[PDB]
């Protein structure tokens, strides 16, 4: 029955729910081995970004990327990396919220 | 330790800083004001006479700043004094510096915020409330007025005396030069559009008035009656043909066909001009009376 | 005509606290709703006087004090302005040329002040003498001196312009000819001239004349607002910071 | 109609003020006086 | 008598009359001993204007300031000193004319 | 043929103007032609208020470039 | 550059167009009228659209420009200015014969 | 009229199109498609 | 009524010049003129 209080969520607010521990915990140890990265760290975006969602995770709360601005992030690290991710970056792309609705251009 | 300023020398020092544009000379703008407030402060802290007078001449010096933003530098100076009167090594520098250094950016700060406005949008209230025979838009303007401007003063009085010297050294630096170059980059482009259309400079006279060909204007005479005249005269408007068989144009046009706002522009340069030649401005507005009348008396305005 | 010894003792004191207020400028006593309403109330004529107040106050919006510069005079057109619009009768049609005399009167009273802000120097200099003493009396005696005379100065006039009575002062209301006050009204919307040139000067540095060019073409679109120009002067401006920071 | 400024204009009988032009002036004179005094510090 | 002529003057020209002997003297000491001041050194905007009032003071004549940029830059002095201001400079913000008259911005 | 001709004179001036730009065209000024050509459409704005905006965007781009 | 042929002419509705049968008379019906055509009531029943109107909703000028570009590039591939010439002259004579403008 | 977007619109009877204001709205929802789908790569 | 350019147009009997369009035509060259002379030095 979580997947209908997570539906009722989306359709009312942003971390509004329990935030499941399994994935929070997935969450942290991704960040804590994507930290440890030498290629990540030269990259301060990243950092910043994956240092912002571990902060989240450390409260048991989801990062509401309302900027969408994590996912091009990695984009980026991918692209000036030989086009070649760490998995942990990989499973992380799955861990922000992204708004789930809008109105068009007209 | 022992000499301490109480609330009530507190309380006279934002009285008598009502009196700080009591003299206002032309050299040292403020210094007798700016003295005379700070009297029951000097007197409590100082006796020996050597003191009183040292204090006095220390006051006495350049001061100028907005009336109401006067209130921290104050209170900051009367922290300062009692230190130095508790023997703390405040010799003659500081005082000074914090005067020189907060009357300057306070000054630019409080015009903007009491001149331009809050005083334009209150008065404009109780200009509108007076111009239609309400007698209450005179008392709304002194009691708004008064209250904002003693509640300003004695709050910052009390936080400049509270502080103590700290918020000079707080803030202050290189972004006063950034502010500086903003400021003055959007105040030339706002008063290009001001000198634009604001500046009244308008001309009468005719230069040419020509009679135009037949198939330019509309020909009322051969015109239908009823509402098909009606049309036929808004459509032949909308087409362009003027609405009389002569085409009159005047100075000012052929001025606005330059570009409009050129005798305005140029009037401003010419007074930019004379102002760099040490001409007093009451001079010139006296001038721009003289010139406006004679003008008229011309036809030219 | 009706003005008895007690109701010419109120105007002198009305003026007086506007003159005094003039240079104060913290009770706002010289602003023209005060100073005309004041007046209408002394003298009885309540209504046209608060009506020229706001009329002027309207007029007299923009009239700052910045440093040095002072502005013209607001008391002296409010006070002059009041007591002629008393004495010439026609309570709330007179408005009209009371409002016409005012800003040359407002000239006046700016070069007035100017003489006794001059004037101040000396007893500012006999200030100084009095704290190389350490006489704290003495300063408080000539700060006063100073407020009662910058307070006459303004009291004066409208003591002269009481004595010269209501029959003048009506004889030259009817004989003053319309192209005097077209004149007059075409100059004093050609005054802030100035003020623009001492603002500009003060403003002016060759690597911001474009931007004064830019807003006096733009300004000739009459479909743009003036918070709009703000508005473009401040993203021009925070351009041409971001543009020059780096390098 | 004799222009006053700040949208104030008068007949040979009447005074009245134009709304529009006295909140042009008081928005001028406002951003005016702001970088007047900002840009003299 | 000379304030009534300092007061015909200031509703005519500038430096149209004497420029009374001892307060040239007086911006003369001042603007030598401000000159030679290190700090004041350092700061060149300072040294010009002081440089262009001494050169105005050396011919009995008083700075006509009527772009309004000498006190400001004694006050970034003092700011850029931690708010500390030497006696020269002090006695010399008195020295300048300042145009005393203007039309408002409306 | 006399309409045509007026038509045809009337659209001469663009082999002048091609030539002008050809000579003086890069891809640094390619902007500024845009800007005026988009601002041109606003009729109010007359030749000489045009020419100061242009000026004032060349100071504005040297003075801007030189510290660079 | 300016072209004379209409795209379209519809029939606007009845609340669109001023409808000067049911008008008053006098200066009252010149009032409405007035009214009417500040409210921005049509002139006709019929909304007549040309080919410069369309062209001039993208942006005024389009055409002007376009020749420009073109003449650009004409001068760039080694084309004499007074063939480019003559080729104007000749295209606004065509252009006249066949009401395009 | 009740305006519906994209210059539809519609009486108590009838639905219609205006056609400039179709053709500015597909050009500004263009322009502003390509710069916000460029910007957030 | 055919123009002819510098505001110049010509009737089937009459020629007449329009001021003010002569006028922009002679800023506009001035301004060209100057601008590309002293762009191609
Ligand atoms: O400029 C700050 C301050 O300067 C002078 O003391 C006077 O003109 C004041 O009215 C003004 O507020």
């Amino acid at each position: 029955t979580s997947l209908y209080k997570k539906a009722g969520e989306n359709l009312y607010f942003q971390g509004s729910m329990k935030a499941d521990y399994k994935k929070i915990n997935s969450i942290l140890t991704y960040t804590s081995t994507a930290l440890k990265n030498p290629k990540i760290i030269k990259d301060k975006d990243l950092v910043v970004l994956l240092t912002i969602i571990q902060e989240e995770a450390k409260q048991n709360r989801i990062f509401y990327d309302y900027k969408r601005k994590f996912r091009p992030a990695v984009t980026r690290f991918t692209i000036d990396n030989n086009f070649e991710i760490p998995d942990c970056l990989v499973k992380l792309l799955s861990a922000v919220e992204t708004p789930k609705a809008w109105s068009g251009f007209s | 330790e022992q000499l301490k300023l109480t609330k009530k020398d507190r309380i006279s020092v934002w009285l008598r800083s009502t009196f700080l544009q009591g003299s206002w000379n032309y050299e040292r703008m403020q210094n007798g004001g700016w003295a005379y407030t700070l009297i029951p402060a000097l007197k409590k802290l100082y006796k020996t006479k050597e003191d009183r007078s040292a204090a006095l001449v220390r006051h006495m010096e350049f001061f100028n700043t907005h009336p109401y933003v006067a209130a921290p530098i104050l209170g900051v100076t009367l922290a300062l004094e009692e230190e130095r009167a508790n023997g703390a090594p405040i010799d003659d520098v500081t005082i000074q510096g914090v005067k020189v250094g907060m009357m300057g950016p306070l000054a630019g700060i409080g015009d903007p915020v009491f001149w331009f406005t809050v005083k334009p949008i209150i008065g404009a209230l109780a200009a509108s409330l007076a111009m239609s025979g309400n007698i209450l838009g005179p008392i709304i303007y002194f009691v708004a007025w008064n209250a904002i401007r003693m509640a300003f003063t004695w709050y910052t009085q009390e936080f400049g005396y509270r502080a103590g010297s700290k918020i000079t050294e707080d803030l202050s630096g290189g972004i006063l030069q950034d502010i500086t170059k903003g400021a003055s980059i959007l105040g030339m482009f706002i008063l290009g559009s001001l000198v634009n259309r604001w500046v009244s400079v308008k001309f009468t006279p005719t230069v040419s008035s020509v009679k135009l060909d037949k198939g330019a204007f509309i020909d009322w005479d051969k015109l239908p009656s009823g509402a098909k005249g009606i049309q036929s005269a808004l459509q032949q408007q909308a087409q362009g043909l003027s609405l009389t068989d002569h085409k009159i144009t005047t100075l000012q046009d052929n001025l606005d066909s330059l570009i409009p706002g050129l005798a305005a522009l140029g009037l401003t340069l010419f007074c930019m001009w004379l102002l760099k030649k040490k001409v007093s401005p009451i001079v010139i507005i006296l001038g721009l009376f003289v010139v406006g009348i004679v003008f008229h008396l011309l036809h030219l305005m | 005509m009706d003005l008895n010894f007690i109701q010419v003792i109120l105007v002198i004191f009305v003026a007086f606290l506007a003159g005094v207020e003039g240079i104060l400028d913290q009770f706002h006593f010289h602003q023209p709703v005060i100073a005309c309403t004041l007046i209408g109330l002394v003298t009885g004529n309540l209504l046209p006087c608060l009506i020229l107040g706001g009329t002027l106050q309207m007029i007299a919006l923009g009239w700052a004090n910045v440093g040095a510069a002072v502005a013209p005079d607001a008391a002296l057109a409010s006070i002059a302005s009041a007591i002629i619009l008393v004495l010439g009768g026609q309570g709330k049609a007179g408005v009209t040329s009371a409002i016409a005399i005012a800003v040359p009167l407002a000239v006046a009273g700016l070069l007035l002040t100017i003489i006794v802000r001059t004037l101040a120097t000396g007893i500012v200099h006999i200030m100084d003498a009095a704290a190389k003493e350490g006489n704290f009396r003495k300063i408080e005696m000539w700060q006063y001196i100073a407020i009662i005379m910058q307070g006459v100065r303004i009291a004066i006039p409208a003591g002269l312009i009481l004595a010269i009575g209501a029959g003048p002062v009506k004889e030259m209301l009817t004989a003053m000819p319309v192209w005097l006050t077209d004149g007059l009204a075409i100059g004093g919307g050609m005054v802030v001239a100035v003020g623009y040139a001492m603002v500009i000067n003060m403003m002016a540095t060759k690597e911001v004349w474009p931007f004064f060019a830019i807003g006096f073409v733009l300004a000739t679109i009459s479909q743009l607002t003036l918070i709009g120009l703000g508005a473009i002067g401040i993203s021009l401006a925070l351009i041409y910071l971001a543009l020059s920071k780096q390098g | 109609a004799r222009s006053y400024g700040n949208g104030v204009y008068c007949n040979n009988k009447k005074c009245w003020v134009n709304r529009g032009e006295a909140t042009q002036s008081i928005i001028g004179g406002m951003i005016s006086g702001w970088a007047s005094g900002l840009a003299g510090m």
